[PDB]
């Protein structure tokens, strides 16, 4: 009686159920796994906060109406303050982690839309300028509450148009990336296992952000006759086989 | 290899076709699950489609250009091309550009070719015969300064010395300092508020700079070089969706303003053929 | 010292050769590898990924509107959509595998093409997807249609169905760039009863529909694509 | 035959003739068979 | 091996010499079948006339010519030989055509050579040293609009580079896209009731780029390519009549109106010598 | 580095000489060959086939 | 010795010695003997 | 070869860490001898350090 | 004589390259090695000795 | 292969892997051993 429908996910002091589930995506189908010594290069021992950094953060509600463009939360940014990982995050040197992201949105059997849940490994943001301008730092930092790609353009901000996903590619080949879509019809939320990406085995959580977590309404929403317009999706993610090292004095970061 | 089974008609409580997209998974799908079919073989391996082969010609990467002339007098030789630099890269041209952004991270090995040819667009008697030297200068080391500085004495940094008119062929091992070359960054060199965001912050490797070993001649020489470049043993992760705007700039992923838009549309309804 | 001769093509530079150099760098260590998720070998295992294609090109400028393909309720014998197979031009052309396969010549194989259903849930409705083989024109009425390759898809549960245009031909590779000697047919798709909404509901509904290839395509004979080009060198 | 001592001086490759495309086209957790309903 | 066996007198009801041609088949009738022959040996085996041999030396398939001038004011590289294009075919020159038509289906690799010599018609100080770069550039991939466009570029289409006065050699696998290359079709591309008839819609495999890389100098320069072809690997099937009239266009069969008589004419009788 | 001397004849083009090259389609699959029936080998094959001889001449 | 990886880049093929005009000198569907009557 | 050993913590008699550096030698004290290491591996042999490369080109 | 074909790079002078040359002293006999004490062979090993710091930069 | 019968005519020497710094780092009379006390 095990359907690929429901689901549950415990983390630490964390539980989260969906009874409409599609399955669960792992990125590149790998699962998070600590730093190997073979891949080491830092000489530091590092720490493993277990349970009191890999349970499941909630973010604040987005609401999806029918003008909704698409929102971007970037990652560990998204957590940069939530509890003790956000803690670790800006008192140690280095630190890597993966995630589970479980984006939520529940409707009824006459509603209909479909957003899109992708995971984009190193999304460097486009100007909207042009040239070579750059996007600055609190531009591509907005912490939990993400970029919204129907807020207007800000200066020193990145291009929020979706054809484009933000960088010059169209939003039609985002199925190359980890996805997952919810279609009100289907499903009622997205899970995606992210393993560790990047070219050294350990960075810096603050100057570098290595996954965008995007979600892109793309068949719009429709309510039923006379129902209120808007639905809200909620996104929680949690941290998993996080380690931090290098620790000291606690980063102050712009803005 | 077979390329497609024999199979027949299907009455079946079992329907390969039907599936569930939300899942993320592209389900593979073949004509013998949904028409009759006969059998067929490959006769075919997908060589041609390895990455290695994919990355692996001679793309130019850069054209650059510098003088043989009189020197006398001239208060910033770097300025009068007496030689030039360049601040080595290779997402300069886009052709190999966009092949290369297919990708988030690269690794391989690099074979440079250097081809010379000079013009002498005003009246001369003859064609000199010009003797090229590219230097490799790696971050910090002493850039040079006039055409014939102590820098050229090049005691420890590679440098080739060859003729216009001729090639000049080399291979550098893959210099990145991490394990991959980043395609893409996002991120900054430190969380500065004003620092540059992207990969010109990581894609750091210095420059290389060319001069004429000849001393002049009555006439002048143009002298242009075309540097390509050929991945061998290359290691690529990560797909991502393939370029669709114009490029702007070396290193960051910004398009153009009132650019125009990309998709073909239909000269005619969506039912047209 | 052993006598030789060169022969004709010597000092030639051909950027497609793969001969042995110096290194400039002798003795040179580089970083050690360590282990990222995501390796690609071959294009070939990236062109099965689909991705959606702008269908409902009709719009004047780009808009996500271009991947929708709408669906009316309560018509009937009526046509969905329809298009050429020039994988390499018009709608195909900026997907992955368009955009792929214009990196290559010639092309061979089966491609997979599926529609996933976005309506209400309480809602139901019977299309028919049907491919045309090269020889006869775009179908001009269901009746036409469904004499060719077609799938009567029944709108359920199961959300997506996955069509395969089976490789159809006399020659067994094509080309990319539209040519009609090597031209591949037609798809259409059409109402099979029709679109019902439920109670309390209204307006159109959407499909939203991918390509990919079957592990039976070839590409071959790589040269340079039209989808990019500059006009002057870009700097920092 | 290398004339050369470095590694990086050697000449191109050789195809992987790895391919795998299931991280890409199959990325799902619990395994999907075909011709098994796709949700369950 | 015997070229002819000995043999006597014959008086037999066994006639090999009386048949029937209507059949259709040539009978193997030798010296030895009507009169009294003596032993002798073949001391040969027919080697220079294997297809392989017939067809395996260089042709000259294509002359062009493209010069270096200042484009300064040129509204059309193209036109001005700034560059050139050879839409690649082998039907246009006739010497190596003949020998091909003499099969129906050939299949084969390639190997090119391509001599460039340069000319300098008027006024020189000197003889310049350029550089020419020939490009693939096949169906489907863009066409090169100006001498440096960034189709030059060539980052995934092959190129090679050499100097005029030399000549450049490659070989290219068998590209036709059947199993042969048909040196006759009697077909259309389609049902159209206008569509052109023949070959030519079916050998299309594209073109060919020449240009030279250096810019100019204060005179002028011609440079004229010729590009030689040899079948390497040679396979033919289903011989025809050879080639009676003269050629008239690439890729059709057409012959010229009011042509002569091909059959040369007795200069007396039947019974003449 | 070994020491060479280059001959006459060093980089002359013989119309008639068989070496190898570079393949300018690094690593390109031809299409499979079907079999056609009708194959020739030896132009001393089809010159025992006999063909009409216009004899006549006199026109 | 090739010297080089792919097979378009060798030499020239090596004689057929295969040889059989009977394809096109004798392409009749019952057998023929030299000296035996045409027809029978 | 390793380039760190892993090592926990230390509450000795015997301390690497205080020299006499007017003996003229330097004492071969590693990151293991004063903070809590991981394993890790060296990954280069220091080849293009060799003194013949280092005056050969 | 054997045929040859030269690449792309011949001529070239790079002065990391690593090949053997005539010799212009043919059969010239060096004087022999004798014991010196302090052979280095790596740059590695003398970076490990320690050397003071101007850390009073101040002047 | 050589082709040339001076030694002088060789290519480059070869990583002498000797190393050992202990000449230069530590030339003390009598032996130091780390963790024990410098001067007794
Ligand atoms: C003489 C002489 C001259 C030289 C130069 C040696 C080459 C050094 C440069 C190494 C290559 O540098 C890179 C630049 C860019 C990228 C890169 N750009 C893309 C986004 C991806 O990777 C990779 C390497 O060596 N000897
Ligand atoms: C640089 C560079 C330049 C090139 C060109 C490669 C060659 C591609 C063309 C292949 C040969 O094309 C044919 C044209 C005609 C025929 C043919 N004509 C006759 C009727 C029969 O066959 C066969 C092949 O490759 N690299």
């Amino acid at each position: 009686g095990y359907s690929d429908r429901v689901q549950q996910i415990t983390l630490g002091n964390s539980t989260i159920t969906t009874q409409e589930a599609a399955n669960a995506v792992v990125c590149y189908a790998e699962w998070p796994e600590y730093l190997p010594d073979v891949d080491a290069s830092d000489v530091n021992k590092t720490s493993k906060p277990d349970t009191s950094v890999c349970r499941f953060y909630t973010l604040d509600s987005k609401t999806w109406t029918t003008g909704s463009k698409g929102w971007c939360w970037k990652l560990p940014d998204a957590l940069k303050d939530m509890g003790v990982f956000g803690q670790n995050m800006f008192f140690h040197s280095l630190g890597r982690s993966g995630y589970t992201v479980h984006v939520q949105c529940n409707a009824t059997k006459f509603h209909s839309g479909c957003l899109l849940v992708v995971v984009i490994p190193e999304h460097q943001l486009a100007s909207h300028e042009g040239g070579n301008v750059s996007v600055k730092y609190t531009f591509t930092h907005p912490g939990e509450r993400g970029i919204d790609l129907s807020s207007a353009n800000e200066v020193g901000g990145p291009v929020k148009d979706v054809l484009y996903n933000m960088n010059g590619t169209l939003l039609g080949n985002l199925l190359i990336f980890p996805h997952q879509f919810i279609n009100l019809r289907t499903n009622n939320t997205a899970t995606i296992v992210i393993p560790y990406i990047n070219s050294v085995p350990i960075d810096s959580m603050t100057r570098h952000n290595n996954v965008s977590l995007m979600v892109i309404p793309i068949a719009p929403l429709t309510v039923p006759t006379g129902a209120t317009p808007s639905l809200p999706i909620t996104v929680t993610i949690a941290p998993m086989c996080t380690e931090f090292s290098g620790i000291r004095s606690k980063s102050i970061v712009p803005q | 290899t077979v390329a497609s089974i024999s199979s027949g008609p299907k009455h079946t409580q079992k329907v390969p076709i039907l599936t569930a997209n939300e899942t993320g998974a592209t389900m593979p799908v073949l004509p013998s699950d949904s028409i009759e079919t006969r059998t067929t073989y490959m006769h075919f391996n997908g060589s041609e489609t390895d990455v290695e082969c994919f990355l692996g010609r001679a793309a130019c990467v850069h054209v650059t250009e510098i003088q043989n002339k009189d020197a006398t007098g001239i208060d910033n030789h770097r300025e009068a091309k007496l030689f030039n630099d360049w601040k080595i890269n290779l997402s300069s041209l886009v052709q190999l550009r966009k092949k290369l952004e297919l990708f988030t991270y690269v690794r391989f090995d690099s074979e440079y070719t250097i081809l010379a040819t000079a013009s002498q667009p005003d009246s001369a008697n003859y064609s000199s015969n010009l003797v090229v030297q590219a230097m490799y200068v790696p971050p910090g080391a002493p850039n040079p300064k006039e055409w014939d500085d102590y820098t050229w004495q090049s005691a420890s940094n590679p440098s080739v010395f060859f003729k216009v008119g001729d090639t000049s062929r080399f291979s550098v091992p893959y210099v990145g300092l991490a394990s991959a070359y980043n395609c893409f960054y996002d991120g900054y060199s430190h969380d500065d508020a004003e620092t540059q965001y992207g990969i010109t912050v990581l894609n750091h490797m210095g420059s290389m700079a060319f001069r004429i070993v000849n001393e002049h001649d009555e006439h002048k020489t143009l002298v242009k070089i075309r540097v390509y470049h050929r991945a061998k043993h290359v290691e690529a992760w990560i797909p991502r969706a393939p370029r669709a705007l114009p490029y702007t700039s070396i290193g960051r992923t910004n398009y153009p303003k009132n650019t125009e838009p990309v998709i073909k549309k239909r000269k005619g309804d969506i039912k047209s053929y | 010292g052993l006598p030789t001769t060169t022969l004709p093509g010597s000092g030639q530079f051909l950027t497609t050769d793969d001969r042995q150099s110096p290194s400039a760098l002798p003795n040179y260590e580089p970083t050690p590898r360590i282990h990222i998720p995501g390796k690609v070998h071959n294009l070939l295992e990236i062109i099965q990924v689909d991705t959606l294609i702008p269908m409902n090109n009709t719009h004047t400028k780009d808009e996500v509107n271009s991947y929708l393909i709408p669906l009316n309720a309560n018509r009937q014998n009526e046509q969905v959509f329809g298009t050429n197979l020039f994988i390499g031009d018009g709608v195909f052309k900026t997907t992955l595998l368009g955009e792929i396969v214009q990196y290559y010549t010639h092309w061979s194989g089966s491609l997979r093409f599926s529609l996933m259903y976005t309506g209400p849930a309480l809602s139901s409705a019977k299309l028919i997807l049907a491919y045309t083989p090269p020889g006869a024109r775009g179908p001009q009425d269901r009746r036409e249609a469904m004499l060719g390759t077609h799938v009567v898809w029944d709108i359920g549960l199961q959300s997506t169905i996955v069509m395969t245009i089976p490789w159809t031909s006399g020659v067994q590779f094509r080309y990319t760039d539209p040519d009609t000697y090597t031209s591949a047919g037609f798809l259409s798709c059409w109402y099979q009863t029709s679109l019902i909404l439920p109670p309390e509901t209204t307006g159109q509904v959407y499909l939203l529909s991918f390509i990919s290839a079957c592990p039976d395509f070839k590409l071959r004979l790589m040269k340079d694509t039209q989808t990019i080009s500059q006009t002057v060198a870009l700097t920092e | 035959i290398n004339y050369y001592k470095d590694a990086a001086s050697t000449s191109s490759a050789g195809q992987s003739l790895s391919m795998d495309p299931s991280k890409f086209t199959e990325p799902v957790k619990d395994l999907m068979l075909k011709g098994a309903p796709a949700l369950n």
